[PDB]
Formats: structure tokens, sequence, C-alpha cells
RNA sequence: GACAAUGGUAGGAGAGCGUUCUAAGGGCGUUGAAGCAUGAUCGUAAGGACAUGUGGAGCGCUUAGAAGUGAGAAUGCCGGUG
RNA sequence: UAACUUGGGAGUCAGAACAUGGGUGAUAAGGUCCGUGUUCGAAAGGGAAACAGCCCAGACCACCAGCUAAGGUCCCAAAAU
RNA sequence: ACCGAUAGUGAACAGUACCGUGAGGGAAAGGUGAAAAGCACCCCGGAAGGGGAGUGAAAUAGAACCUGAAACCGUGUGCUUACAAGUAGUCAGAGCCCGUUAAUGGGUGAUGGCGUGCCUUUUGUAGAAUGAACCGGCGAGUUACGAUUUGAUGCAAGGUU
């Protein structure tokens, strides 16, 4: 017979996270803070509803790479004009916009779902060591690595 | 306090007083069954079986001997002017969970 | 109480009537009777005719307050369709489809 | 034996095979002819012999 | 069939170009009010069995009417002008139920003139016995003679 | 003599029909493209009632491999662990034990890694 | 130059979201019933 | 009771569902037949009931017999309507 | 656990890929022609992103039970960061 | 153990209407009610058409008249929908709205998994190969006489006309 609890809007409770970037590979952050932002982490995880978590990610710019990815990694885009193929390489992302090379590195591993865009929504990337959200109190939260 | 009991080549949870629906037993309406293999015991005591609670049972009654709702199984290969289609309702004892005995 | 009055197989198509027809759905009959007369469109002196007959049944035959009745339903059903021919190139013949509409008026006190 | 009763002797009558009545049949469509070919056609096939 | 409706000599239009599909004449079976496809055809259905079977078949149907007490032999019948009245009187005070057959060893004018316009009764001679009739029947009333001509016909 | 058409094929149809009640527009409306997506339905139901138990493992398991790295054990050392233990409880229940009551899980990790050192 | 497929009930009623008229534009005759604005009566 | 088997095209074999008509038996119907419509009903399938509305005079059941006996496709035919 | 014989009823006579022994071609072809085996044809299910013919494996029906095969266990996406 | 208005005559009301120079080809079209009792009279309207009032068992039987399916066209609204990528379903599933042939009910459905219609023909078709606008009706192994085989039945060195 049929036993299974699942989460719903009326029993969810989210949280909020902050994870410090310093020091750490990027796809190896990134993995865990998708991981977390899809509640893979909790007990009550229901494929249909949002049971994950908030996660605040902090020092961007002090994210590493391995290898001679600074410069080999290249990100693409095409803009759907005739020749609108653009490329910028990671170490010169890293540079100028390091809170989008976190939030691309973690959302290319979320679904590309309704409820995927809805759970990547809940992560706010902050390139220094401050963040505005006092008013949520987020947790510190470890890396297991 | 709660029990997961072994019957029907499933396991179930179980606590007083729960309808539960398993696969039919071989027993009358308004009968006490008990049931011998538990696995488990929750609550203030917790007991875990190696596989089974040695002299625990979970006695219920028997509120119905009734089918399942009718699953219409219907299938095709397209092309090759094959298919198949078949009536099934699954039997099932719905039951009234009367005393934990661990 | 509810009045109505019908006129059927009007000679237009039940599209064009009943775009007139939605201006009036739901509004005061004086209003009704105002969007009508100044609505430049085929169907506004026939849609006029019928709204009339349903208001002079309100007043004789249920004694109704003829002041206060509004537009409860106003639809237009498909009739009879005339078939028509009209002669092409090449010796072909097309289709004309003249259709027809049952035209109807609800009028109420809302009592 | 009653006339609203008959019965007729076991094994005596057998219904009729109807082709191309359908697909659960296994006659229907091709009505047991396979596919084209002279055996397939209506009045189709060769003398005997 | 489409060789039998009338007209539907003519080709309805020319094989390609068209767009149409290809047709032959206006009465193929496909049509509105063309031929039919096979359909009746007048035909006999009566088929023969053995002498012998038949008379197995006969002897059977008075057997069962013998075993189901369905059998009565009366004395004769004394019917000098018709009466259907008398018979039906006569049919009361024998017992008899709904379904009868009445067989007379020869054609009794009489007897087939009263009993012809009962519901459920029948007559017929010895000479006259099908299974159809004795196997309808409820009850025989069969007099000695007849009686005796249909042991001596049958066998 | 002539059998009519007669009522038959209006009652199938209709059957068929009612049967895709729900569906969209013309496909809930027409006899033939109603058929279709009737068969159609019929093999994705009977697909799914064996995918629906694979479904349903993989939930189980899920959730018990986040109640297990909650008391710092990963899904396939614990699962070894019950094994190796003799404890018999299924995944539907495990998970529903650790959703439900934490500590008795908390005992049963307790058992499964005793009998894994 | 031909539809490819026929044009469903919904996508039908879609497109003729805003097929429609509009009521007129009318104003009271304060003392000669109702009167397009800017137009004379022509009647009264 | 206890063991085995049960994917399937051409195709072979078996058993059934339903349609119209006939014979016999037994029934229903203006206190409402057939048909139609709706429903959360029953059967392993083809399919079978019941209840309610519409309808206004015919129709089931059992056993057997006989077939113009079952349509989704034929650039199929006719009609209606997009 | 078949085999054979005698009868009733067939359908089939366009095959395909893969592996392997060879001809042909150019130790070309998703080429072509033979030998051998498998699968597809007439086979769904898992793997190979998708992918008749490859790998695992042959669906009587139901289950919100369990063990495995090929293949896998950082996230997408089940299981070893 | 023939048809029952697409059937049965082509024709239930026609070798007409219509087509062709002509020979010739050749349709469609049945049903008020038991009885015309076929709606006096009033009201809106030029009329058509309606709403009443009457007739009738029934007028949603009012002559385009028995029943009145489907496609198709509208009016009202219980749930839902304007960040979303799709063979339209299926399995899982909250929320809301209902309450049944009372059944481990009905309607809708945020959101998640899975998922390239059908038929034909093909080695192989989501196929950009064929066919179907949709709905309805009609539309294809029949019968006769011979042969052979099997089952059934009667009789049997005979069987049968
Ligand atoms: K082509
Ligand atoms: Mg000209
Ligand atoms: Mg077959
Ligand atoms: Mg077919
Ligand atoms: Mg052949
Ligand atoms: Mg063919
Ligand atoms: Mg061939
Ligand atoms: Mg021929
Ligand atoms: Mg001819
Ligand atoms: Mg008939
Ligand atoms: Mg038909
Ligand atoms: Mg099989
Ligand atoms: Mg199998
Ligand atoms: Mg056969
Ligand atoms: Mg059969
Ligand atoms: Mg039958
Ligand atoms: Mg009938
Ligand atoms: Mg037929
Ligand atoms: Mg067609
Ligand atoms: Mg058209
Ligand atoms: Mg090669
Ligand atoms: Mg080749
Ligand atoms: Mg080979
Ligand atoms: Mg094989
Ligand atoms: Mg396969
Ligand atoms: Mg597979
Ligand atoms: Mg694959
Ligand atoms: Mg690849
Ligand atoms: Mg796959
Ligand atoms: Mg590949
Ligand atoms: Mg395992
Ligand atoms: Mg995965
Ligand atoms: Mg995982
Ligand atoms: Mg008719
Ligand atoms: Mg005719
Ligand atoms: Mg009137
Ligand atoms: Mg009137
Ligand atoms: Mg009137
Ligand atoms: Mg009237
Ligand atoms: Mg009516
Ligand atoms: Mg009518
Ligand atoms: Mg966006
Ligand atoms: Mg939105
Ligand atoms: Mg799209
Ligand atoms: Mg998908
Ligand atoms: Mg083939
Ligand atoms: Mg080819
Ligand atoms: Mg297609
Ligand atoms: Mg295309
Ligand atoms: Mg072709
Ligand atoms: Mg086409
Ligand atoms: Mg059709
Ligand atoms: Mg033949
Ligand atoms: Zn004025």
């Amino acid at each position: 017979m049929r036993q299974t609890f699942m989460a719903n809007e009326s029993n969810i409770e989210r949280k909020w996270y902050v994870i410090d970037a310093e020091g750490q590979t990027l796809g190896r952050l990134s993995s865990e803070v998708a991981s977390i932002l899809r509640g893979k982490n909790k007990v009550t995880y229901t494929p249909h509803v949002d049971t994950g978590d908030y996660v605040i990610v902090i020092n961007a710019s002090k994210i590493e790479f391995t290898g001679n990815k600074e410069t080999d990694k290249v990100y693409y885009r095409h803009s759907n004009h005739p020749g609108g193929i653009k490329s910028i390489t990671a170490g010169e992302l890293r540079r100028t916009n390091p809170e989008r090379l976190i939030e691309n590195s973690i959302k290319g591993m979320l679904p590309s779902t309704r409820l995927g865009e809805k759970q990547g929504k809940k992560l706010f990337v902050y390139g220094g060591a401050e963040h505005p959200h006092a008013a949520q109190q987020p947790e510190n939260y470890e890396l297991r690595g | 306090m709660f029990a997961i009991i072994e019957t029907g080549g499933k396991q179930i949870k179980v606590e007083e007083g729960q309808e539960i629906f398993v696969e039919k037993l071989d027993v009358n309406e308004g009968d006490t069954f008990t049931f011998d293999k538990v696995l488990f015991v929750g609550g203030d005591s917790v007991k875990v079986g190696a596989p089974t609670v040695e002299g625990a049972t979970v006695t219920a009654t028997v509120n119905k001997q009734g089918r399942g709702k009718k699953i219409t199984v219907f299938t095709y290969k397209r092309r090759k002017n094959s298919k198949r289609k078949k009536g099934h309702r699954q039997p099932y004892t719905k039951l009234t969970i009367d005393k934990i005995n661990a | 109480m509810e009045a109505k009055a019908v006129a059927r197989t009007i000679r237009i198509a039940p599209r064009k009537v009943r775009l007139v027809l939605d201006l009036i759905r739901g509004k005061n009959a004086a209003e009704a009777i105002a969007i009508l007369k100044l609505t430049n469109k085929a169907s506004s002196p026939v849609i006029e005719k019928v709204l009339m007959s349903a208001l002079a049944n309100a007043e004789h035959n249920y004694d109704m307050n003829t002041d206060e009745l509004v537009v409860k339903e106003a639809y237009a059903n498909e009739g009879p369709t005339l078939k028509r021919f009209r002669p092409r190139a090449q010796g072909r013949a097309s289709a004309i489809n003249k259709r027809t509409s049952h035209i109807t008026i609800v009028v109420s006190d809302g009592k | 034996m009653k006339l609203h009763e008959l019965k007729p002797a076991e094994g005596s009558r057998k219904e009729r095979n109807r082709v191309g009545r359908g697909v659960a049949t296994g006659n229907g469509k091709t009505s047991g002819r396979g596919h084209k070919g002279q055996k397939a056609r209506s009045g189709g096939g060769v003398r005997p012999g | 069939n489409r060789s039998a409706v009338s007209g539907g000599g003519r080709k309805p239009w020319k094989q390609k170009g068209t767009g149409r599909a290809r047709q032959g004449t206006i009465r193929a079976p496909q049509w509105r009010g063309g031929g039919i496809v096979f359909g009746p055809t007048p035909r006999s259905y009566a088929y023969k069995m053995p002498k012998k079977m038949r008379r197995l078949a006969l002897r059977s149907a008075l057997s069962f009417k013998a075993q189901e007490n369905g059998l009565t032999v009366v004395d004769a019948f004394n019917f000098e002008a018709p009466k259907t009245k008398e018979f039906k009187n006569v049919l009361s005070t024998l017992e008899q139920p709904k379904k009868v057959l009445v067989v007379t060893e020869n054609e009794d004018v009489n007897v087939e003139l009263s009993a012809r316009n009962i519901p459920g009764v029948q007559v017929t001679t010895a000479q006259g016995l099908n299974v159809l009739d004795i196997t309808n029947a409820d009850s025989l009333v069969i007099t000695e003679a007849a009686a005796k001509k249909v042991e001596e016909v049958l066998g | 003599p002539r059998v009519k058409g007669g009522t038959v094929t209006r009652a199938r149809r209709k059957k068929t029909i009612k049967l895709a009640k729900g569906y969209f527009g013309s496909k809930h409306t027409l006899y033939k493209v109603a058929k279709q997506q009737v068969m159609k339905s019929g093999q994705y139901a009977f697909r799914d009632r064996r995918q629906r138990k694979r479904d349903f493992r993989k939930l189980w398991i899920t959730r018990i491999n986040a109640a297990a790295r909650q008391h710092e054990m990963s899904y396939s050392r614990l699962m070894n662990g019950l094994k190796k233990a003799g404890i018999d409880i299924n995944r539907k229940m495990l998970s529903e034990i650790a959703i439900s009551d934490e500590k008795a899980f908390a005992q049963l990790v307790t058992k499964a890694k005793d009998a894994l050192k | 130059a031909v539809p490819k497929r026929r044009t469903s009930k919904t996508r039908k009623n879609k497109r003729r979201t805003h097929f429609k008229i509009s009521v007129p534009g009318m104003t009271e005759c304060p003392n000669c019933e109702y009167k397009l604005s800017h137009r004379v009566c022509k009647n009264c």
C-alpha cells in the first residue's frame, strides 16, 4: 500500500546558507551548491516541489582554477545573428564578472525545467566578503568536498 | 509506537487503529488476523529485528475482501496489426490494526 | 420575470450579427437602444426590432417595469444556409453560402 | 426433444471462417493470402499442374 | 449486381489528370446506388437423408411421445357433422394439453373440419406423419386403426 | 436477409470518445484521433506501471542517502552495514522511518555502523 | 500559397481576439435620445 | 495442491462477443417498446446491465436454424459541415 | 527431449547490420558475392547522449517489495568526491 | 427465415428535372395529428418573425411539421492559464470546486518523470515515402455445380437411388 511522504508548500521549510568561495575549486564548489539548491540533502526531498535551501556565495573573485583554465577555458555565446559568436576566457570572466562566472557554473548543474529555473533563482553570488542578506540570518555552511 | 510488518511480499508501517490494504489473505471478513513477521517496533522502546523481532505480533480485524479498481491493460505494436486488451482487478484485503504486541 | 423575442431566418450571416450583439449584452434597455441606433452595421436595425419586440412582450404580456429592464441574454444561432454558386474562370463554379441567423433577445427586471 | 430445446450431435456442426473481418481473427486485412503476387489476386493463381 | 443495375455503361471520367479517384462505372459497388457484391441469390435449401434415417426419426418421435405419456389411443372418432364445439369438448374430456396432434387412419373430413379452427390442434393421417408435427405436439391422439396402420407402415 | 449497419457502430465509437474525456480539442471530440490517443494512453500506462516502481525506489534511495549523510555516512555503506547486521527493512520503510522518527533511524545507523566495525 | 494544416478552433478564436467593434462615441441630447458626439441631431 | 508454460509479422489451430431474420418455448410494454442522451456499473476481451431524461409503439430472453453479420484508411461513393 | 511417417491448411522465393573465413574492388564504400555465428526482420525492457541490426536481456496480469546483468556511482541524474 | 427510403426498380413523391447538335446519359425528393380540431383574439413589427391567448394527450407535434446521432456554430461558468519549447498523453502530485450505480468517489490541475500519431509498404518509415479536412451512412472470399479431406450420423458385404 502507498505510504510515501510527499512534501508540499505547507510543510517545506527553506533555510539560508552562506558559502565562502575563497580557495575553492570552481566546479567542486559548484556541484555541492547545486545539490543544496535542489533539496538533495533533505530527507523530505520531493522531485515535483522545491525543497531546497537558499545559498549565498561570497568571495567569488577568489575562486580557483587548475591547469591552464584561466586562459584556455573559453565561454561561447551566440546572439542568433549570422556571425554573432562571442567568447571570453574563464580568467577574463573571473576578473570582470566573478559572480556571473560562479552563477553560470552552478546553474549549468541544475535542470532546465520550470522548477529548475525557480531553484536557481535561490542563488546569490558576491565577489567580496560581504553580502546584503543579514536580515535572512544565513548560517555558515562548510563544503564536504 | 509503530511496527514494520512483512505481508504479501511487501512491508508496511502501521500504527494502532490504522486501516491498511494488503494482498489477499486467506481469511473471512470480521475475523482476527495476526501478523507474525515484525521487522521493527518504534516508539519509546525501539526494537530492531534481525530480521524479525522475536515474539512480536500485530493483530488486526478484517474489514473487507474486495477487488481493486478495474485496470484496462492495452498494448499494441504499430504497423504490425498486433494488439491486446485485457482487464484486471487486483484482489485485496482491508484490515484495521488493533494491537501492536512487541 | 423574463421576456423574450426571436427573429428567425434573418438573411445575415451569424458572424456579423454577433459583432453587434456583443455590444448590448448585459446592458440596460435604454442604453442598448441607443447603442443599436448609433451603431453603423447592417444587423443594427434588425437587432433593434428584436429588442423592441422583447420590451413590448415584457410590458404587454407580463406587466414589467419597462425602465428597469436589462438585456439579460442576446445571442444569434445559425439558421439554414442558402446554397448559391458564382461562375469563375475556365468554366468552373464556386460555392457561395448565403447564411442566415436566428436572433434571440431576453430582457429581465432582475427580480 | 422439444423444438425449443434442439441439440445437434456433438462435433457435427462447426462455425465457418470469415476472412477480412478485422485483425483479431488472424485472417483480417490480407485474409490469409499473404502479400502481393499472382496468388494474392482475385481470380488469381495458375492452373492445376 | 453491377451488371444488372440500370445504366452505368460509360467511364465516369478519364483515368488520369482530374485529381479524382479512378472509376469505371457509376454503378460500381462502392457507389451509392451501385451494384451489390454477392448478396442473396435465389436457391433451394432442401436436402435429403437416407430413407432408413427418415424412418428412424419418425420412430424416435413416436417413441418420445410414448415415453412422456403423450400417447392417447381412442376407439374411433364419431363425427357425422362438423362442429368445433363438440371436438373442443372431446379434447376437454380426454384431459389433453393445448398442443395436440390428431391422427386418423385416412382423411377424415369431419374430424379435420371440427378441429381445424382450434389453436394448438393439428390433424393428420397415419401416412402424413412427419417429425415437425409430432415434435411440436405435447400429446398424440390416435385412433386404434391409425395406430395399427402406423405400426404396419413403420414396422 | 439484410443486416443494416444499425446502432453498433455508434455505440463502439461513443465508448472510445467517452474514454477520451479531458483530451485537448479534437482529441476528445473526433473518433479517429480519440481512438489513436486512447491506444497511446494504454501503451503509456502499461509502460508507466512498470516505470513507477523504479521511480519510487529511486525516491526512497535519495531520501535514505540524505538521512544517512546526516549521520556522517553514505547510502552504500549504510546499506552494506544493514545487510551485514541482518536487518531486512526495505527502502520505503527506511525512508519513512527517517522522515517520521529520527531517533529510531539513528539507532538503525548505529546498528549498521557496528556491523561494519 | 495554401494552408499546410487546418486551423483549429483554438487558433481561430485566438486570432479573432481583436476582431470586434467598439461602442459608438455617444452623448445624451440635453434638450432634443442619444447622439454621436460632434454630430447634429438630424432627426429631432 | 504442486510443478511447468504463456513477446511475436506472414501464416496454421481453438474458443468466444455482437448484428438482422426464422422456429419453438417463455416474457416485457401507453403505470411508456425500439431509438437517442447522461451517469461515479459489471465482465479476461469482443461486450452486458441498471438508473434518469427524451421518445411514443413496439421489443427482449432461452435453445436451435440462416446470413446483404461488424470499417479508419481504397487520391473509395453520397450527404452534411468546417 | 525430441525424432520420423502419413494426411488437412499454409505463408515465404526484395532481406539488413555486426563479427569472422574468403572472392571482387583499391588489404575503398553503410559496395558487392559466397562460408560461419548472432541480432533485427517478427522483440518490448536496461546500456551505447539521440541511434532496427552493437552490449545485457526475451514483457501472462497486478505491487509505492527484494537480488542482480550490461553499464555505472562530483551536479544534470540512482549509486564511492 | 426477400428490401424497407444511400435499401428495394433509375423511378414509393421519373425516363421527369437537368446535360448533349444528336445517338445518348440521367438525378434529387417518403412520415403533422386519432381527428384540421391547421393557432379566433391581443401585443411588437412595413413584412418576415416572434410573445401571449386558444386547439390538442403532446405545439421543442405549427406544416422546412415522428424520432432528431455526429461533425460544426453559439451563450453561461466550476477549475485553470500571459518566463513559456510542446505527437498534447501517461505515471507521480499539491491546491481549489463538488458529492456518485458509495466506490481504498467525481471535476480541474501548480509542478516533476517518461514519451517522434495512425495506416500502407518496406532490409529499414517520426519520416521530408503512400493515404485520410472532419462527421455520418454505404463500401470487399459469396453462391451453384463437381472434386478431395476431416468431423457427425444411419446401415454394413453391402450402401444408395
Ligand atoms: K513523393
Ligand atoms: Mg465560358
Ligand atoms: Mg497472424
Ligand atoms: Mg487495417
Ligand atoms: Mg505469395
Ligand atoms: Mg497489401
Ligand atoms: Mg514481394
Ligand atoms: Mg478481376
Ligand atoms: Mg453494364
Ligand atoms: Mg430488415
Ligand atoms: Mg456501415
Ligand atoms: Mg502469444
Ligand atoms: Mg515471456
Ligand atoms: Mg483459421
Ligand atoms: Mg467462434
Ligand atoms: Mg454471436
Ligand atoms: Mg429492431
Ligand atoms: Mg456488410
Ligand atoms: Mg475515406
Ligand atoms: Mg467545405
Ligand atoms: Mg565492408
Ligand atoms: Mg551491404
Ligand atoms: Mg553471412
Ligand atoms: Mg528469435
Ligand atoms: Mg530492443
Ligand atoms: Mg532497450
Ligand atoms: Mg539506447
Ligand atoms: Mg556522442
Ligand atoms: Mg535511452
Ligand atoms: Mg553514437
Ligand atoms: Mg544491490
Ligand atoms: Mg544518473
Ligand atoms: Mg545521485
Ligand atoms: Mg430514414
Ligand atoms: Mg431509390
Ligand atoms: Mg403559434
Ligand atoms: Mg405569436
Ligand atoms: Mg402566440
Ligand atoms: Mg402554437
Ligand atoms: Mg420533444
Ligand atoms: Mg423532428
Ligand atoms: Mg528567464
Ligand atoms: Mg506564470
Ligand atoms: Mg515551442
Ligand atoms: Mg520528455
Ligand atoms: Mg517484411
Ligand atoms: Mg527502399
Ligand atoms: Mg507523421
Ligand atoms: Mg513534417
Ligand atoms: Mg505508391
Ligand atoms: Mg493527402
Ligand atoms: Mg468517412
Ligand atoms: Mg476463392
Ligand atoms: Zn437630439
